[PDB]
């Protein structure tokens, strides 16, 4: 399944 | 929600949890202790195998279980320990169950001694005080109204390095005294 | 060897007219399977190729969640944005980012790419050897190290070695019929009089798969580069390509012209010319 | 940043007249995202369209497929309308089957 | 120092409209809140990026909605509270999301059925046995707060208008004084012990102090007994 992504 | 472990003092704790779900990015260690917070260290999905400190943390991503081992426990590593899985690399912490930790002291002068306690002010309570005593003793529950126990508790002295475990006896009865208080637990006979 | 499965993330302000929007696609090799759009009505993960549709729910209501969190973080990050630079909150700006895993004929990850713009400028990128970034900018550098610090290459060297990995395999196989299949072109060459003087020949590929070739148009048997012509290779609509090449020429030196078509599908790098 | 669409205008099936069809128009190669496309039969909207999942490419350029069904005649004629901040006037393509 | 959770403790009944405050570490992103119970994991309920939840699958209903308007400080609003929502409600913070989270020390949260059987506790210092100062030389106190309800206590001790964690401990929890339910009064003692040189010079000083959690002047008096406010409730003893 996707990536969950980080802040910045 | 994998048993408390009682361990000695300088012998090693070997923590186990599992998690179920589908990978995890990464799985953390986390260290809850009194009314307090919660607490931290971290092994990746792709490692199997990290050491911090005195911890060492492994990762069977086929039985989807770990293992937390402390080395030479001490006094301070008195907490529960908890699991945390990221579930889909999608971020949200997943805390298991855990694991009571209870590093105790190996007293080397056991002095197995009950005493009556008088309350500053009042004829009051008698209060049992079962101190001393040897760290593989265990007190046990009281079957009777009257009749309640705190269970042991270790007490650190730091000026003058000593260290001692006590449970506590009340009651408002006169059918009870000291030899009676501790007559469920098993017991090391000595000072009334 | 080297299937991959890539995802594609778009998100975007629109001061002035409504909340940011985010939009996100997903595709094995060149046939796209997922889709996510902010913006609809309650946003829900959907199917786009027929091979995905027989997941369980699970499937459904968990890139749902990654989504809803992709989305705000987006919102978000648009917000930071603004801030590592002095912009205004009253322009638009975008966020794209794509990342994606490479398996080997074995199924091992080969190669895996995580790579960040903003505004159309490149802004962060992780590196070949899972765990540096490439920063663009200053305000990428900041990212860089707020990325360092939470280890945040290793976030992403798990799953892509890990969930991506996985997942690919668990698609492939089903949707083999579909995705371990090479659609060979079926090419064809056409006659185009500008004048008697001069005139123009084109080299047709029609419904092929992947979306890879190479249409040379060898003058003798050489590739007269700069005096040919090619389109970008474009989608059918089904999920096949189609791309063509032509060049001018005077009349009567047909034959000699032989066209090099190279594809997955083709046993041998097929030269054509053609007449009447 | 901004970069100007390239619009490739074509039908799926080599066009034999009278038989039902896709008519494409493949955008590609922009920035912002923001894009107006209309498919015109001789110069008005034609109104079934739909579209491709909007995607980038390896330099984060933009592309989309405009795409609707018809049967191509002799007589008609069809054109890709492409509205762009890069444009200053919307861009009209006229179809040729010969691309 | 951290992530402050506040208020550390609240007490109310039934129906009431509780509302959570938590601060946690500057340039954090990610907010989560968890809440866990007695010996239990903490289970998840809603997760911050930024300015807005981009997780809420914890939150158990409708009752439960958080805030976070300028994107630091979170509030987590529970309304027609109730037994069951009874827990320890905990706020962490990441830089990113996921990996490290730095949880805030909580905010132990009772609902009971009614404000009528809130007790706050008796206090009782117990003087040290000679049969002890001679067979072992020490002092041993105990102290037992008795009848107090619900379980919101610390027990803190001072020699001589001073603190100290050394030589005291307490039980981990208090234990059930009829212990046939759940509504039960609670029972909770602690120890500390000195050297007999301490406790026999006379002028030394002994405080068990003993902090109740109960009600503050948002609560409701249809009482005759005294009404049982936050306070503490200590007891003293001297050398001899």
């Amino acid at each position: 399944t996707a990536f969950t992504i980080p802040s910045i | 929600d994998p048993q408390a472990l009682s361990i000695q003092e300088g012998e090693n704790a070997t923590m186990n949890c599992s998690y179920k779900t589908s990978i995890n990015n990464l799985q953390w260690y986390r260290q809850n202790s009194g009314r307090g917070l919660v607490h931290l260290i971290l092994i990746r999905s792709n490692e199997r195998e990290k050491h911090s400190g005195r911890l060492r943390v492994t990762l069977d991503t086929s039985k989807k279980s770990s293992s937390l081992l402390i080395t030479a426990s001490r006094a301070a590593d008195t907490a529960s320990y908890f699991c945390a899985t990221d579930d889909d690399s999608a971020r949200q912490l997943t805390f298991g169950s855990g694991t009571q930790l209870t590093v105790l002291p190996d007293i080397q002068n056991p002095d197995p001694a009950v005493y009556q306690l008088r309350d500053s002010k009042s004829s009051d309570k008698s209060v049992c005080l079962f101190t001393d005593f040897d760290s593989q003793t265990n007190v046990s529950q009281s079957k009777d109204s009257d009749v309640y126990i705190t269970d042991k508790c270790v007490l650190d002295m730091r000026s003058m390095d000593f260290k001692s475990n006590s449970a506590v006896a009340w009651s408002n009865k006169s059918d009870f005294a000291c030899a009676n208080a501790f007559n469920n637990s098993i017991i090391p006979e000595d000072t009334f | 060897g080297s299937h991959s499965m890539r995802y594609f993330y778009t998100a975007m302000s629109r001061p002035g007219r409504g909340e940011p929007r985010f939009i996100a696609v997903g595709y094995v090799d060149d046939t796209q399977f997922v889709r996510f759009d902010s913006d609809a009505a309650s946003p829900r993960t959907e199917p786009r190729a027929p091979w995905i549709e027989q997941e369980g729910p699970e499937y459904w209501d968990r890139n749902t969640q990654i989504f809803k969190t992709n989305t705000q973080t987006y919102r978000e990050n648009l917000r930071i944005a603004l801030r590592y630079y002095n912009q205004s909150e009253a322009g638009s700006h975008t966020w794209q980012t794509m990342y994606g895993c490479d398996v080997g004929p074995d199924g091992r990850l080969l190669r895996g790419h995580n790579q960040y713009a903003y505004d159309g400028k490149d802004y962060i990128a992780l590196n070949e050897d899972l765990s540096s970034w490439t920063a663009a900018d200053t305000a990428a550098q900041i990212t860089q190290r707020k990325w360092e610090a939470a280890r945040e290459a290793e976030q992403l060297r798990a799953y892509l070695e890990g969930l991506c990995v996985e997942w690919l395999r668990r698609h492939l196989e089903n949707g083999k019929e579909t995705l371990q299949r090479a659609d060979p072109p079926k090419t064809h060459v056409t006659h185009h009089p500008v004048s008697d003087h001069e005139a123009t020949l084109r080299c047709w590929a029609l419904g092929f798969y992947p979306a890879e070739i190479t249409l040379t148009w060898q003058r003798d048997g050489e590739d007269q580069t700069q005096d040919t012509e090619l389109v970008e290779t474009r989608p059918a609509g089904d999920r096949t390509f189609q791309k063509w090449a032509a060049v001018v020429v005077p009349s009567g030196e047909e034959q000699r012209y032989t066209c090099h078509v190279q594809h997955e599908g083709l046993p041998k790098p097929l030269t054509l010319r053609w007449e009447p | 940043i901004q970069r100007t669409p390239k619009i490739q205008v074509y039908s799926r099936h080599p066009a034999e007249n009278g038989k039902s069809n896709f008519l494409n128009c493949y955008v590609s190669g922009f920035h912002p995202s923001d894009i107006e496309v209309d498919l015109l039969k001789n110069g008005e909207r034609i109104e079934k369209v739909e579209h491709s999942d909007l995607s980038f490419s390896k330099d984060w350029s933009f592309y989309l497929l405009y795409y609707t069904e018809f049967t191509p005649t002799e007589k008609d004629e069809y054109a890709c309308r492409v509205n762009h901040v890069t444009l200053s006037q919307p861009k009209i393509v006229k179809w040729d089957r010969d691309m | 120092a951290g992530v402050s959770q506040t208020p550390s403790n609240k007490v109310t009944e039934k129906g009431k409209y509780v509302e959570l405050r938590c601060d946690p570490i500057s340039g954090h992103t990610a907010l989560y809140w968890y809440r866990q119970s007695l010996g239990q994991g903490p289970e998840f309920l809603i997760y911050f990026q930024g300015t807005g939840a981009a997780d809420d699958s914890g939150l158990p209903n409708d009752r439960f909605f958080a805030v976070r308007p300028e994107g630091s400080v979170s509030t987590l609003k529970i309304q027609r509270t109730e037994r069951g929502d009874s827990a320890v409600y905990l706020c962490a913070s990441s830089l990113t999301g996921g990996g490290e989270l730095f949880f805030g020390e909580g905010s132990r949260l009772t609902v009971l059925e009614d404000l009528k059987n809130v007790f706050p506790p008796e206090v009782a210092v117990f003087e040290p046995s000679e049969a002890e100062i001679s067979h072992t030389q020490k002092a041993t106190l105990v102290c037992l707060a008795t009848g107090f309800y619900p379980d919101h206590v610390e027990l803190s001790w001072w020699v001589n208008g001073k603190e100290v964690h050394s030589g005291v401990c307490t039980d981990p929890q208090p234990l059930k004084e009829q212990p046939a339910l759940n509504d039960s009064r609670y029972a909770l003692s602690s120890r500390l012990r000195v050297s007999a040189t301490f406790w026999q010079d006379p002028r030394n000083h002994f405080r068990c102090q003993v902090q109740f959690y109960g009600l503050s002047e948002n609560d409701e008096w249809t009482q005759d007994r005294a009404k049982p406010v936050t306070q503490i409730v200590s007891a003293e003893a001297w050398g001899r």
